[PDB]
């Protein structure tokens, strides 16, 4: 059994740049590698076979060398993934562990906006406000919620996405839960937002209607 | 014309037993390489089994005795027995037809997750989140509350509208439930004309909804 | 007369795994003392008869089919073993009496600028049966497109090219073979006499 120890994952890389990913295995075998590209969240797609051999579609950025390595010309905003390193062996066909490749830009700020609850799901006896902050860079954003200008900590809950393929931009959403009941006694609800790019704090508030 | 299309379960619950499928399109299964990698959740792949062409099957150590390939060509699908299912073998499980030194694995599926665990399947309910607000307005989206096992997929209008689709990941709530929210951005002036239907399906629960999201008021 | 084992252990060039040759060896005097007698192979397997007493027997019918390979496939030429070489190259009956012979080769086997002539089968639909030798080149239909002769897309050629070069690791330096099928079904293939 081979073991393919990869670089690290944390690569902060410019637009139009380069990545250098090296794949180093255990027992080494000749011209049997390959490497992959698993794109944020979608089923791997293959780049080099055979150590440095491309495949159609593949643009002249990416390349491949013969312990191993990878490598791209020009980094462009297309190629945020984890990519992996594959070797023909001997049944297993070992893996790399997975070098993810992050791509740095400017600062920017998010599109803070603010959803209420759905008539429909108040018959259903809970009430979820959600806030969307959507477009920004980096992932270092505080999202704080407000009911009649207090504060909530603990029915809050987040979830950012991956950098975006076409601006690498990322995308969160804070959801605030609490009862029917809850609900009713507060007039007041909003999600402030702290950003680098936001000079100050923006509020978005609603009153129920 | 190439795809492999993936039919596979959801949810078995710890000692069970399952079976996967991988409908070809473009390919041939009986005259192939073909083999399955998983990817458990924690974002590293991981190869599993291969039957190559003329019958002759190879297993990953770590389901050498419990994992067992087959074909049909007949209906030219292939399939993965998992029985004596384990727990860490919780994993979306992929398809590819590895041609080894003249191209590697040049086809692969879409993905169909696996979840062991002793819960039962709960069914989500999709709620709406609705648009309101010029310029900069409340944007549409939709939410995926109080469903089990992962995953669920939502899609616009069928499938024509992907620009400022932003489908969250999901979030274990406390009920030992998960939830997400899928939200698309379009522009102010489409809001009263289009027609915005999030297409949700969570396949464990054979749950296939299509919720509206219309303009609210303020 | 002594059986011409050395006409097939030192010959000149060997055929490739695909094509392999195999002399028939028959009304002869067997002579295995050369044989065990090298400390040169790399791998001597011997099913059914002991790399000992050889010598000292008596055989209906031998055959003496050889080939090249790279040294890490030199362990799936055994009766039952599997992958690309033992199905669809060359397959061993599951009642091997006989031997398997190997050594390594880099000197004779290995061009200067890599040796790209021997080649292997790396697409067959099924398996081959016991002793096949498959000399097809039909472009190899990976799909239900008809290739009708033109290669592209499901439509590859069945054989690759061993890339045979000094530099190879041990497992990719090309091992000669030498498989002696010993007994099986008159008489002449005899040791003592
Ligand atoms: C091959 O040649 C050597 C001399 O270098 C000889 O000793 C040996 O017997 C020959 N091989 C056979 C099978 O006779």
């Amino acid at each position: 059994d081979i073991v393919m120890t990869q670089s690290p994952s944390s690569l902060s890389a410019s637009v139009g740049d380069r990545v250098t990913i090296t794949c180093q295995a255990s027992q080494d075998i000749n011209n049997y590698l390959n490497w992959y590209q698993q794109k944020p969240g979608k089923a791997p797609k293959l780049l080099i076979y055979d150590a440095s051999n491309l495949e159609t579609g593949v643009p002249s950025r990416f390349s491949g060398s013969g312990d191993f390595t990878f490598t791209i010309s020009s980094l462009q905003p297309e190629d945020i993934a984890t990519y992996y390193c594959q070797q023909f062996d001997n049944l297993p066909w070992t893996f790399g562990q997975g070098t993810k490749v992050e791509i740095r830009r400017t600062v920017a700020a998010p599109s803070v906006f603010i959803f209420p609850p759905s008539d429909e799901q108040l018959k259903s006896g809970t009430a979820s406000v959600v806030c969307l902050l959507n477009n920004f860079y980096p992932r270092e954003a505080k999202v704080q919620w407000k009911v009649d200008n207090a504060l909530q900590s603990g029915n809050s809950q987040e979830s950012v996405t991956e950098q975006d393929s076409k601006d690498s931009t990322y995308s969160l959403s804070s959801t605030l839960t609490l009862s029917k009941a809850d609900y009713e006694k507060h007039k007041v609800y909003a999600c402030e937002v702290t950003h680098q790019g936001l000079s100050s704090p923006v509020t978005k508030s609603f009153n129920r209607g | 014309e190439v795809q492999l299309l993936e039919s596979g379960g959801g949810l078995v619950q710890p000692g069970g037993s399952l079976r996967l499928s991988c409908a070809a399109s473009g390919v041939t299964v009986t005259s192939n390489y073909m083999s399955w990698v998983r990817q458990a959740p924690g974002k590293g792949l991981e190869w599993v089994s291969v039957i190559y062409s003329g019958g002759s099957t190879y297993y990953a150590d770590s389901v050498k005795g419990r994992f067992t390939i087959s074909r049909h060509n007949s209906k030219n699908t292939l399939y993965l027995q998992m029985n004596s299912l384990r727990a860490e073998d919780t994993a979306v499980y992929y398809c590819a037809r590895d041609l080894r030194e003249a191209g590697g694995m040049d086809v692969w599926g879409q993905g169909t997750t696996v979840t062991v665990s002793s819960a039962s399947t709960k069914g989500p309910s999709v709620f709406p989140l609705a648009p309101s607000s010029s310029g900069g307005t409340a944007a549409l989206g939709c939410l995926v509350k109080d469903y089990f096992p992962e995953p669920v997929t939502v899609s616009w209008n069928s499938g024509a509208l992907t620009s400022g689709v932003h489908t969250f990941p999901a979030v274990l709530q406390s009920s030992g439930l998960y939830s997400l929210s899928s939200v698309v951005t379009v522009p102010s002036s489409s809001l009263g004309t289009q027609t915005y239907i999030c297409n949700v399906n969570h396949k464990p629960s054979n749950t296939k909804v299509d919720k509206k999201v219309e303009p609210k008021s303020c | 007369n002594l059986c011409p084992f050395g006409e097939v252990f030192n010959a000149t060039r060997f055929a490739s795994v695909y094509a392999w040759n195999r002399k028939r060896i028959s009304n002869c005097v067997a002579d295995y003392s050369v044989l065990y007698n090298s400390a040169s192979f790399s791998t001597f397997k011997c099913y059914g008869v002991s790399p000992t007493k050889l010598n000292d027997l008596c055989f209906t019918n031998v055959y003496a089919d050889s080939f090249v390979i790279r040294g890490d496939e030199v362990r799936q030429i055994a009766p039952g073993q599997t992958g690309k070489i033992a199905d669809y190259n060359y397959k061993l009956p599951d009642d091997f009496t006989g031997c398997v012979i190997a050594w390594n080769s880099n000197n004779l086997d290995s061009k200067v600028g890599g040796n790209y002539n021997y080649l292997y089968r790396l697409f067959r639909k099924s398996n081959l049966k016991p002793f096949e030798r498959d000399i097809s080149t039909e472009i190899y239909q990976a799909g239900s497109t008809p290739c009708n002769g033109v290669e592209g897309f499901n439509c590859y050629f069945p054989l690759q090219s061993y890339g045979f070069q000094p530099t190879n690791g041990v497992g990719y330096q090309p091992y000669r073979v030498v498989v002696l099928s010993f007994e099986l079904l008159p008489a002449t293939v005899c040791g003592p006499k």
